Order: C-alpha cells, then structure tokens, then sequence
DNA sequence: ATTTTTATGTATCAGCTGATACATAAAAAT
DNA sequence: ATTTTTATGTATCAGCTGATACATAAAAAT
C-alpha cells in the first residue's frame, strides 16, 4: 500500500519494513525486489533475488509474531502469503 | 538520474521544450540525434499510407530514445514518429558529438547501455501485452505499464498521471476505440478501475497483477 | 564487429554449443551473464504456470541478449525462458568481466550499443506485426520478418532457414495453433507461400511488404 | 529479386547496378533503410544513405541506360524505380 | 457566453477466431 | 523395423470484437 519509484525501474510497492531499511518490489508481475533505505540524503535502490528477498521476510515474520502484535503478524503474511 | 546528470555536460546544455501534440521528428528524417526524455511523455508511432497509427512504444521520463541514429547515423531516414504526448522536457545530442565523448568518458558509456537495456525490456514486455488473446487481459495488462510508469500515489488507486483518448489507447494495444469505449466500461461496472477528467486510477494494481506470475 | 570483440573478453574466450531444444536460461536463474549468439536461433519467451508460451522475441545471428544482467547484476533473476530454436553457437562473458571490459575499451562500448540499438527496433518491429487486428496481415508481417532474419534465397522465393510448428508460430503472434494452420492453408491456395520439406517459402516478398505501406 | 544478407539488418534486396560496379541494395520490409554495396576482394562493404539520396542514383542510371542500351534494361529499372519510389 | 468540434456512451449484427475434438501424417522413441 | 509421441489437416461451435451508426457529453473554437 506504498509505492516508491525507482527512475529506470518505474514504480515500486512496498513488501516488508526490516527496522528503517524497507524492501520494494515490481508492480507488474514482481519480477525485481529492491532493498530501499530513507536515508535523509537520498533513497538508495538496491536490487535482490526472488529466493533471497524469501528469507529476509521470513525472519521478519518471527519476529512479529513473538514480539509484537498480533494484527501486524497478520497483515505482512497476507502480503507474504500472497507473493508467494 | 545519472543519464540526467551526464546528457547535462553535452559548456553545458540547454534543455529542449515540446509542447503537446507538436512532433518531435517525422518519418523520413534524417536520424542524426540521441534523445533523453526529461519529463514528459513521448509516443512513438508508426503511420500507414492508408493515414492509421501503431503505437510502438509509449516512454517514460529518464528513458533514450532515436536509438537510430546510433547505427547508421545522420546518413539513414527516420520511418516512426516521435511525438510529444504531453507537455515534455527533454535533451537532444548529435550522435557524432556523443561516440567521442563515450570514449573519453567511460563511465557516461555504462550509463547508456543501462537506458537502453531498459527500453529493450519494456519493449519486450509490450510484447507479452499484445501477445494476449483476450482484448480484456491486454487492456488491462496495458494499464499496468502506465501505473508503472506515470502512475501516482491516489488514496483508492494508483491514477496514472497522464490523459488517454480512447483512440490513443486503440492505438497502443491493436485494437478499436469503440472496444475500447465497451470495455472500459465493463471495468467501471466489475469496479477495477475509476475515471475523472480523462483520469484513469486503479484499485489494488498489485492484485491485477497478480494474474501474470 | 559484435562477433569480433566478443572474441576478445578473457587471452581467448570460448565458445558454447547448444544443442536443438535445449535451453540456455531458465526462469528464476541468476542472470550473471551477456550473452552473443553467433551461430542459428534463440527463442526468449514468457512462460506461464498454466503452461501456455509467450514468444517475446526470436533472435537471429549476431544478437546481443541477456540485457537484464547489465542493468540488475548477479543478483536479480531471470524472468524470460532463453531456448536454443536451432542449433546454436554462442559467447557468454560475466557481466562484472565486461564492465570493466567496457572502460578498458571504450571502442567496444561503442560497438555494444549499436547492437542493443539494433534489438530495440527488432523488437518493435515485432510491435507492429502485432499491432494488427487482420490475424492474416498479422502472420504475414510475422512471415515476412523471418524472411529478413532466417531467410535464405530461394528460386521461387526466399526460404526461412529454420523448421517452424504450427505452435512455435502461434505462440509468436498472439494466436492458437489451429488458427495458424487455418490460415496458412488460405495463404497456400492464394499461392503466396509454399511448405516442402517442414521448411516455409514466401513468393516474391517485396510484393507483400508494398501492401504494408 | 537479388539478395545479400546484411549482418545486422538481415537480408536486402537489390534495386540496381551502377557502372561503377557499385550496387543499391534496399532492407526487405518496408524499404526502411537503403546501402550502397562495393565489392572489394575482401571488402562487399555496406554504405548507408538515404531515400531522397538513393532515389536521384537511381535516376542517372535511368538515363543512362536508355540512350545507351535496350529500352528493356531500361524499361526493367524503370518498374524498379516506379515501385520503389512512386 | 454561444457554437461547434471532439470525445465518450450506446446500439447492432456479422463474422472471424478461440475452444474443442478428431483424423491423419510425420517424427521421435523404443 | 515396431510403438508411440508430435505435428498437421479438418470439423464444430460460441462468443467476442470489428464495423457502422447513433446519442450524448466534453472540449475547443468563435
Ligand atoms: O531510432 C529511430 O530513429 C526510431 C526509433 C526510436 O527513435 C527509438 O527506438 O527510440
Ligand atoms: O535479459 C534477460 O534475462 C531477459 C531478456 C533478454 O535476454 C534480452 O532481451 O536480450
């Protein structure tokens, strides 16, 4: 539900937040994901494989469930879920 | 925006104004010149003698196009038509003066495979557009492309930034404006999609897309 | 000039066989090469998980492919099936030993970009064929192209040097199979083409592409 | 109707043959670009040019060939010119 | 502000072409 | 050489969608 616009790649949507280091994929069909950090000077584009972005979820997953809340654990399985 | 930043340093360079609808080069021209769209939309088209338009590529800012004049140079004529979609801003650099300055400056020369690559790339997934039997998955396929490209951040949907006449979209996916008119409007009914003031905004993009993995 | 200075990217670089059929990439590989084919055919194409085979492009000799790598790097992954059409010979340099290839020789960043250049337009060529609504006008403008790319002089007429299904055809031009042989038989008795040996020949071309003006 | 197969731009068609034993030489879809062929023992170089540029070489050859030869030879450009041209 | 030119919504029906199935030939495997 | 897989020829249908016309709204021109 939040799109950023890598300029050769066009827009991107967002998948996941790390903790704020966030990672974006491609609109038509996620065919690339980008790793994007907001630092002040600049967003920084970083490109990544399907079976790696996998993982860097995954862990996230966990970590929502065990320390968080529940809606939350939630909502990022649905995109998760539905991405793969 | 590094092609930005190195089409700049072509004493500097001035940027070129078009406004809409005014073509930037016909068929039969000379193609003597490498372009960089700025911002703005270009389409390019090919044009029958019967007077129909094919729409090859519609381009996006940052994107190379007069890709021509790279092979043969300014002794080749030009048989697309470029025209400025929208109001654009964009570069213009003589292939001649740009092969020297992509031997001097190499790191200018990867910036420009880089463009390219793309453009080969949404080209191809034109392809994969057009390549669909059903005129329903095409459209929407299409709009996809334009979300990825001009569309902006609207709270129900992504609206793609630009203004399409159901013609231009006829152009651009093989078909006729009068399908187009029809199936527009069964994508308002099945509520997919919204329009306003020749604004088109899909809902959930990322769903629509879904059906293409 | 491409098939000079890929031979240039190691001391001698090697050249790969591969076999009809056999595929070169895979959808979800890691692309971590550029690739020239030198020798036959490369088929890319668009592969659902129904099944169903999308020909984005059909490439010929002294093709550069594997553009996605110069942009994503090792890392992204492929989303194109890269197969062997025919049986093809072919140059493979890691992208990483032809970046600092291309600033270490400028001259062969030059020859590079024409050969995109080069794809760019083969690939809207392709936009135009399928731009047609006319199924007939849309296979012909298919034919007519494999005549440019794989044709080889023949009495009658020129004879596309490949072997051609019904399918791999269909799947080129947005189309079924049963339509392909539906309309190659009309063409048959028109007389404008000819099928011996599983091999395609098209009657006085030149005549077919005036009509497309 | 006489080809030669281009690297890049696959197979061209040939227009006519110039006294110079240079030949004009056309891309087989759409007439979209035309080169002039010279062949040099290893040479059979390309020579890019363009419509407005191929069409006035044509047009000598066109004179030439009738006050000089049979109107057939001249007759046979003259249907390559009218169709590439006009 | 009025008019008149362009864009969109709707109506129609005819025909190609996708979908489905089979026959048969050609090719590949065994 | 035997079988069995793949390719091509032919039959059948249903439903888009192209083609044409009209209505209406929107935009441009005056
Ligand atoms: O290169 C040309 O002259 C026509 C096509 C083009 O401009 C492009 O691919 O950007
Ligand atoms: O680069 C890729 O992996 C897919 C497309 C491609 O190979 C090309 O367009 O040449």
């Amino acid at each position: 539900e939040n799109y950023l616009n890598h300029p050769t790649f066009g827009l991107l949507y967002q998948i996941c937040s790390f903790g704020s280091k966030e990672l974006f994929a491609t609109l038509y069909a996620q065919r690339l994901f980008f790793l994007v950090a907001f630092d002040a000077r600049g967003t920084r584009f970083e490109p990544i494989g399907r079976n790696e972005a996998r993982m860097l979820v995954d862990n996230r997953l966990r970590q929502l469930r065990r320390d968080a809340s529940l809606q939350e654990y939630n909502q990022l399985q649905q995109v998760f879920k539905q991405t793969f | 925006n590094s092609l930005l930043t190195m089409f700049r340093e072509l004493l500097p360079l001035q940027i070129e104004q078009f406004e809409r609808g005014k073509t930037i080069f016909f068929p039969g021209d000379p193609a003597e010149r490498v372009y960089l769209l700025v911002k703005g939309a270009v389409k390019l088209s090919r044009v029958y003698e019967s007077g129909e338009e094919i729409t090859v590529a519609l381009l996006r800012e940052n994107s190379v196009f007069g890709v021509l004049s790279l092979l043969t140079g300014q002794r080749s004529d030009r048989f697309y038509h470029a025209v400025a979609f929208t109001p654009v801003q964009l570069f213009s650099v003589p292939i001649e003066f740009m092969q020297k300055a992509l031997i001097e400056r190499p790191e200018l020369a990867n910036v420009m495979l880089q463009g390219l690559s793309s453009r080969i790339l949404q080209t191809e997934m034109m392809i994969e557009t057009l390549a669909h039997r059903d005129m329903g998955s095409r459209l929407v396929s299409f709009l996809l492309i334009l979300c990825r490209d001009f569309g902006i951040p609207s709270p129900d949907g992504i609206t793609i930034d630009l203004k399409l006449s159901h013609q231009a979209i006829a152009e651009a996916i093989g078909s006729t404006r009068v399908t187009v008119t029809r199936l527009l409007g069964d994508l308002r009914e099945s509520k997919l999609i919204a329009i306003h003031k020749k604004r088109i905004t899909v809902f959930n993009p990322v769903a629509l897309s879904q059906q293409f993995s």
